[PDB]
């Protein structure tokens, strides 16, 4: 029985990860009749491990594990297990009602509850049969309340969490929590290292409940219960303030405990933001306290202070991981800290996405950010694009309120900041396989979207800080493009330097970058055009084009004309390449008008206006004025009137938007 | 090699597998056969030639070295001094040491002597593994069902890759044979592994020892294996056991993963003696592995040390396999009368459950998911004995075998 327990415990550890290798293993066990020879007459010492193995298999073999204990051939069956649970619960209840279990019983009832929870994780249909075999939720509450082992309390509470995955049971589970007062122990700040598993499972039950109960934020009917949600949220806030004072067995426990608390706060602020209408911030909302402990200037300051320490510590960790990838087989332990960092960057964005709003600014019209911004800017080159893109889109909103991230980066280390934007703007040709496949997996696509959104968001951040120029102002665009850090914009660029400008022009003249990213090249050419048409920077800009890039007006027209000529392109590739071609013509037009060089003389007279006699010199379709004209195709599309205007003629000016 | 390492041969391999013709992939694999059939290249650069005392004068008196495409890299005396110190610190050829220092000056902003020497140390310790990882990615291209769907449209590429490694495994001078090269390289890379003298080099040497056993594992689930290579696997496993006993706590996880994957390579060879089948690189068809000298392999398992639970778990596995080959050979002799009853005793004495044997088999399955299919093949075989022998004989007054089983 040492050996059979040993085998069962390692087979449990494999299939617990939802691992589809269980499906071969199950059918192999049936063909060998192994589960029948095990369970027909199982021995007492084998019970604990065999129920853990079944609770792992129950994730992906949910129907087969359920049927095995239903078919009645085994020494245990569902009705007999429910008879054991009700016999043990009535024995607890009658010992406790006489005042007014063994270790093997604890770990066995714990693994039978773990199996019963798993058969509800992966099937409401099995839960909808368990509740017809007996009052399983009420038995689980009795084992969670009565004076038993913390393991058995957490495994009984896990069954309540897997029934709270389904709204049809959430109201009666929530009634039973507030009758049993369960969270008045399960959320205890005071509860010790032995109670940490019951605390974690109570936070996971609270998280799983709020995700299934909009009625806990109501005050028109549920005022008796949104008041009780606040009592649990205010408890979660002092648990989060204690998160650097309370003890854990491992760092992974600490970051799972942090991640559950942060996801309670993430969903609690979403259910706050979604409850404000027509200026009416209801000051009785359960999350209005969390909103006031977050949006704030011992434990009642440490909330935002502990969030900032996790933004700083995720930079300590990204610096330590970019070092320790030279050794780490340890990726499994990073994920809870990485996802805690991702949820923090979601939550700060959901504090800005009430101010990124006309109703708030129209309310204001009726009424040290540097360290936060810089500890976010240090994550621009984070090893997960879903964190990098969060840092860059936070910096986008922060510049909209300030127009001063330029000075905040000069007050800091502008080199260690600008180099992180550059490190994200450098083109890697090997990050490529085509979007021609119809089978758009959302998992793989979200990672490829989170990648390719980085350079688009940096380009749009430079574009915003060029569209918003009141004349002569230095901006975050001028900073990223490498305009003189003396703020005077009328001074030349630094040759052979890396700025975003040196990368923009060198990406524009890469034909594969133009073919792969046409809208990013249209945008890049609008940057080049604006820097060449502002009355101050045009001279530095056109001089810098002629000193480091004299081919630019030939090679860009060559690459764009070839990229348009590729038949089987779509209207939205042709759109951006023809838009990009306008910007090249107008940028060249200012260069001819003010800066006519010997390269411009040779460009016009040998390529654009090629005079016939020159064709006979072997001593050194072309891009002439007429071959350029017919690259634009002056057959315009005959725009048909949308059929929706014939369904809703009263809504034409509601269904359009003026681009200005 | 000392040129090819700048040419990114893993990106060029993956282009040769994806985008190229079968008529190109075959040419590229045939030239690269000159790096695989020499155990001095496979995980080691061009070590110093005898007249380094000429070459160091030539570099000092030209003030230049050859790059690729015919380029002559002209260099100042401090670069020549740092390249000579790299060539001494790692005993490599001076013309490689200039190329490594050049590539480290191109791909960095750093300019203290130590920055360029540690970046060169990391370039040397990573990029010395190129052909091990080139072999690994072919072996995973032969192993994944999934890239085998992509490649089924061009299936001639899979036949070429399987024939190519088939020629490295069929090779008749044992000392060229890629399985022997992997074995010998594992013996020396494990033998001289020590974190107390250079921990950075030791971490790359750990990654190399893991990837050597991964390549040996993938080969042992894809190809037929010559009977005395099985005897070499058991001897290297015993040398990893006697290494694990001697090194400190820090190296014990890495040595334990190397030791488990070798133990599973020996099981993969053995399942292919009855249940699975693999490409016979000499007959160019699928077959079983043959084991002819049972009592040779059994006395190699008996040369494992008596203190380590791997010995009794390999001895349990080997007695399971012996009984699995015997229980086939009985059945053709079925036209024989009545007299079987006596022999039942012997094939029940072969299995004494030595308690802690299976406890290693537990502790080491905390390992990587590419092993899960071979793990289910082990477990399906294992469950056959659990069902037929152990559950079938648990007594309701349990003895000191029943408390064990």
């Amino acid at each position: 029985m040492e050996f059979i327990n040993s085998f069962n415990l390692v087979m449990s550890n494999i299939f617990d990860n939802h691992n589809n290798s269980s499906i071969e293993f199950w059918r192999i066990c049936e063909q060998i009749n192994y589960f029948q020879n095990l369970w027909f007459r199982i021995h007492d010492d084998l019970i604990i491990s065999s129920f853990k193995l079944m609770g792992s298999l129950a994730r992906c073999n949910t129907n087969e594990v359920f049927n095995f204990f239903a078919q009645g051939s085994a020494q245990f069956t569902w009705a007999k297990l429910f008879q054991n649970f009700s016999s043990y619960a009535h024995a607890l209840n009658s010992i406790e009602f006489s005042q007014s279990l063994s270790e093997k019983d604890s770990d066995a009832l714990s693994s039978i509850f773990q199996l019963i929870s798993r058969l509800v994780e992966s099937s409401m249909a099995v839960g909808n049969v368990f509740l017809k075999i007996g009052p399983l939720i009420s038995l689980a509450f009795q084992f969670a309340v009565s004076q038993v082992d913390s393991k058995l309390k957490s495994s009984a509470l896990s069954v309540i969490t897997s029934y709270s995955q389904y709204p049809i049971y959430v109201a009666d589970i929530w009634r039973l929590i507030n009758e049993t007062n369960l969270f008045n122990s399960g959320l205890s700040a005071i509860g010790g290292l032995n109670e940490l598993s019951f605390t974690q499972q109570s936070l996971e039950l609270l998280l799983q409940l709020i995700q299934q109960s909009s009625f806990l934020f109501d005050k028109s009917n549920h005022y008796q219960e949104s008041l009780k949600l606040k009592s649990y949220l205010d408890s979660c806030m002092d648990l989060f303030n204690l998160l650097n004072i309370k003890s854990f067995n491992t760092l992974d426990e600490k970051w799972k405990f942090a991640l559950t608390l942060m996801k309670i706060f993430e969903f609690s602020i979403i259910q706050f933001n979604q409850s404000i209408q027509n200026f009416q911030i209801d000051k009785q909302h359960p999350c209005y306290q969390l909103y006031i402990e977050l949006n704030r200037s011992q434990s009642k300051k440490t909330t935002l202070e502990n969030i900032i320490k996790i933004i700083d510590y995720s930079n300590d960790q990204s610096i330590l991981i970019q070092q320790q990838i030279q050794q780490q087989q340890q990726q499994q332990q990073q994920g809870y800290n990485q996802d805690s960092s991702r949820v923090i960057l979601n939550l700060v964005f959901q504090q800005l996405q009430q101010q990124d709003n006309d109703d708030f600014n129209l309310l204001v019209l009726k009424c040290d950010y540097s360290r936060p911004i810089v500890s976010i800017a240090k994550l621009i080159d984070h090893e997960l694009p879903a964190i990098s893109l969060r840092a860059i889109r936070l910096i986008y909103s922060f510049e909209c309120y300030t127009h001063q991230i330029s000075t905040v980066f000069l007050d800091s280390d502008p080199n260690l900041i600008l180099s992180k934007f550059i490190k994200m703007m450098e083109f890697n040709e090997s990050n490529f396989e085509d979007f021609s496949g119809t089978n758009y997996d959302q998992t793989i696509s979200f990672i490829r979207y989170a990648s390719n959104s980085v350079q688009w968001t940096i380009a749009q951040l430079i574009m915003l800080c060029l569209s918003n120029i009141s004349s002569g102002r230095y901006t975050l665009a001028h900073f990223l493009l490498g305009c003189s850090s003396n703020l005077d914009l009328s001074k030349d660029f630094i040759p052979n330097s890396k700025s975003c400008l040196t990368l923009i022009i060198k990406n524009v003249m890469n034909s594969q970058f133009v073919e792969r990213y046409p809208h990013l090249v249209d945008c890049y050419h609008e940057i080049i055009w604006k820097m060449s048409s502002d009355p101050i920077t045009w001279k530095p800009m056109i001089k810098y084009i002629q000193e480091e890039f004299p081919n630019y007006y030939h090679d860009s027209l060559l690459i764009l004309r070839n990229a348009i000529t590729i038949n089987g392109s779509s209207e939205r590739r042709t759109e951006a390449l023809i838009s990009s071609m306008s910007w090249v013509f107008k940028t060249c037009s200012i260069s001819i008008q003010n800066s006519y060089s010997i390269e411009m003389k040779q460009f016009l007279t040998r390529l654009i206006f090629p005079s016939l006699m020159n064709l006979n010199q072997p001593s050194m379709s072309p891009i002439n004025i007429l071959s350029l004209y017919n690259t634009i195709e002056f057959q315009l599309p005959e725009i048909n009137r949308p059929r929706i205007f014939s369904m809703y003629p009263n809504l034409i000016e509601y269904f359009t938007t003026n681009i200005n | 090699m000392d040129e090819e390492i700048f040419d990114n041969p893993i990106q060029k391999l993956n282009y040769n597998i994806r985008t190229e013709e079968s008529g190109s992939l075959l040419k590229y694999l045939q030239s690269q056969k000159s790096n695989f059939t020499d155990s001095k290249k496979f995980i080691s650069f061009k070590q110093k030639g005898n007249d380094s005392v000429g070459i160091r004068k030539e570099i000092t008196q030209k003030k230049s070295f050859p790059l690729d495409n015919g380029f002559i890299g002209t260099v100042a005396d401090p670069f020549i001094a740092i390249a000579f110190q790299i060539s001494d610190r790692f005993n490599i050829d001076e013309y490689l040491a200039c190329r490594i220092l050049y590539s480290v000056v191109d791909h960095s902003t750093t300019r203290d002597e130590k920055e360029l020497i540690e970046l060169s140390e990391k370039f040397i310790y990573q990029n010395r593994s190129c052909y091990l990882q080139f072999l690994r990615e072919i072996l995973h291209t032969l192993q994944s069902r999934d890239s085998v769907n992509d490649i089924n449209h061009s299936k001639m590429k899979h036949d070429i890759l399987q024939s190519f490694i088939g020629e490295l495994i069929s090779e008749q001078t044992n000392d060229k044979n890629i399985v022997t090269i992997l074995i010998k390289t594992l013996e020396e890379k494990v033998k001289d592994m020590n974190g107390t003298v250079n921990p950075l080099e030791c971490c790359f040497r750990v990654k190399e020892c893991i990837q050597i056993v991964e390549c040996l594992f993938l080969i042992s689930i894809q190809f037929t294996i010559k009977e005395d290579i099985i005897k070499l696997y058991i001897r290297v496993l015993n040398q990893v056991i006697e290494k694990e006993k001697r090194e400190d706590s820090i190296l014990k996880k890495s040595l334990f993963e190397i030791m488990f994957t070798l133990y599973f390579t020996i099981f993969a060879v053995f399942d292919n003696v009855k249940n699975s089948q693999v490409f016979n690189a000499i007959e160019k068809r699928y077959t079983f592995n043959e084991i002819s000298s049972t009592d040779s392999i059994e006395n190699e398992i008996k040369q494992i040390d008596n203190q380590h639970p791997i010995k009794s778990s390999l001895y349990a596995i080997f007695n399971i396999i012996l009984i699995a080959k015997e229980n086939n050979n009985s059945n053709s002799n079925s036209n024989s009368n009545s007299n079987s009853n006596s022999n039942s005793n012997n094939n029940n004495n072969r299995i004494t459950p030595e308690n802690d044997s299976y406890k290693f088999l537990l502790q080491a399955v905390q390992t990587q998911e590419y092993q899960l299919s071979p793990l289910n093949i082990l477990f399906g075989s294992f469950i056959n004995i659990l069902s037929c022998r152990f559950l079938s004989n648990l007594s309701s007054h349990p003895t000191k075998k029943d408390i064990l089983y």
